[PDB]
């Protein structure tokens, strides 16, 4: 049995003064997560490019908790649909960072990717990353994953570029709101919102203000 | 360069002067065929340097100009740096090759429009309000020529001055131009009339465009 004492007003509210209906409670999903004791505790996906976006290096940093053992490994494997296009396996122990050494409990994988399919609002291409923590001898402990999109965002010479090019932001601010449900969001409505947005020539949205 | 007295007059009455080397190669095809030819650098240098060696002490001269309508060629670059080296007390400007070349401290278009873009190839005349904010652009904008006042003209002048006052980096300009270049002739009864291009049997000619 759970008991959740939700307060409407808190020192939190001073930083939550948005122009919108003030409501309260447990308003998004509740869930239970069973992780292994030796677990993936964090991962960061990075994608950098050469000058014309024909070559890319995916760079995944993995973090773990549990007792460190030599048999431990992380494998990162990148998929486009059902082809595996690239893959990297290494033990834990990151590069030397300072005078005390490095992160014993981190490992960084670098996958080369020729001619990657770039991600944009125009063509939202998606590769899939699978982060496996496993004994070298081949026992999966747990796998975590994410959707990856090969794209580069930077500001050079005063323009905002995406995959090399100057964007034109046709955007909308969208609050999470429902007339019956208040501030409780569901898939059906989010999708309804997206299709209309894209139907009426939008390509961007600000999470106003959270 | 002007008659020597003129600068002393500006020194004493109070007027900022753009002193201009005597270099125009407009009719050339292309316009920079000379100014880019390093066999023409000597004759050009003497036209800049000898100006500089004359008027450098006139307070009223605040800006050196390398010339007018002569495209953009290396010679300009060399003579820009020469003055920059010789006289740091004044900015150097030049409208040639697109009014924002590496040959100029000031973006100085001729007849750039306030709001309307004129995208001529290689040498576009952007709207002055747009020109300032082009990627990586930091220089000020003072038109070397604007508001062509030929006959019943100066329509839309207001639009420049409102923009000028609104945009700090729009620092105004120089109207083209001060005085009609008409000339006195006399009829069969000795009565004087103002003449323009062609009236001397001079051919070919550009008629009333001298006014
Ligand atoms: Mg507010
Ligand atoms: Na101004
Ligand atoms: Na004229």
């Amino acid at each position: 049995r759970l008991a959740v004492m939700v307060l409407r007003w808190s020192d939190g509210s001073y930083l939550e003064d948005q122009d919108m209906w003030r409501m309260s409670g447990i308003f998004r999903d509740v869930s239970l997560l069973h992780k292994p004791t030796t677990q993936i505790s964090d991962f960061h996906v990075a994608t950098r490019f050469n000058d014309d976006f024909s070559r890319a290096v995916l760079e995944a940093e993995v973090q773990m908790c549990g007792e460190l053992r030599d048999y431990l490994r992380v494998t990162v494997s990148l998929w486009q649909g059902e082809t595996q296009v690239a893959s990297g396996t290494a033990p834990f122990g990151g590069e030397i960072i300072d005078e005390r050494g490095g992160y014993a409990d981190r490992v960084t994988l670098r996958l080369n990717v020729e001619n990657p399919k770039l991600w944009s609002a125009e063509i939202p291409n998606l590769y899939r990353a699978v982060v496996e923590l496993h004994t070298a001898d081949g026992t999966l402990i747990e796998a975590e994953a994410c959707d990856v999109g090969f794209r580069e965002v930077r500001i050079e010479n005063g323009l905002l570029l995406l995959n090399g090019k100057p964007l034109l932001i046709r955007g909308v601010n969208r609050h999470e709101h429902h007339p019956l449900h208040g501030q409780v969001m569901d898939e059906q409505t989010m999708v309804q919102d997206i299709l209309l947005m894209k139907q009426n020539n939008f390509n961007a949205v600000r999470c106003s203000h959270y | 360069p002007n008659h020597p007295l003129w600068y002393t007059l500006c020194d004493r009455y109070g007027l900022y002067v753009v002193d201009e080397a005597n270099i125009e190669t407009h009719g050339m095809v292309p316009m920079n065929r000379l100014t880019d030819d390093p066999r023409w650098l000597p004759a050009m240098s003497e036209r800049v340097t000898r100006m500089v060696q004359r008027d450098r002490n006139h307070p009223s001269v605040i800006i050196w100009s390398l010339g007018d309508e002569s495209g953009h060629g290396a010679n300009h670059d060399a003579l820009y740096r020469w003055i920059k080296s010789v006289d740091p007390s004044r900015p150097v400007q030049y409208e040639g090759g697109g009014a924002d070349t590496t040959a100029t401290d000031i973006i100085c278009p001729m007849y750039a429009r306030v709001d309307e873009d004129q995208p001529f190839p290689a040498v576009p005349k952007w709207s002055i309000k747009k020109w300032l904010s082009l990627p990586g652009e930091t220089r000020p904008l003072i038109l070397c020529e604007y508001a062509h006042a030929m006959g019943n003209s100066l329509g839309g002048f207001a639009k420049y001055w409102q923009a000028f006052r609104q945009y700090p980096r729009l620092q105004g300009g120089f109207v083209w131009d001060w005085v009609d270049q008409s000339l006195i002739k006399y009829d069969e009864n000795g009565n004087p009339w103002s003449a323009y291009g062609g009236d001397f049997g001079d051919t070919p000619n550009d008629r009333q465009f001298c006014m």
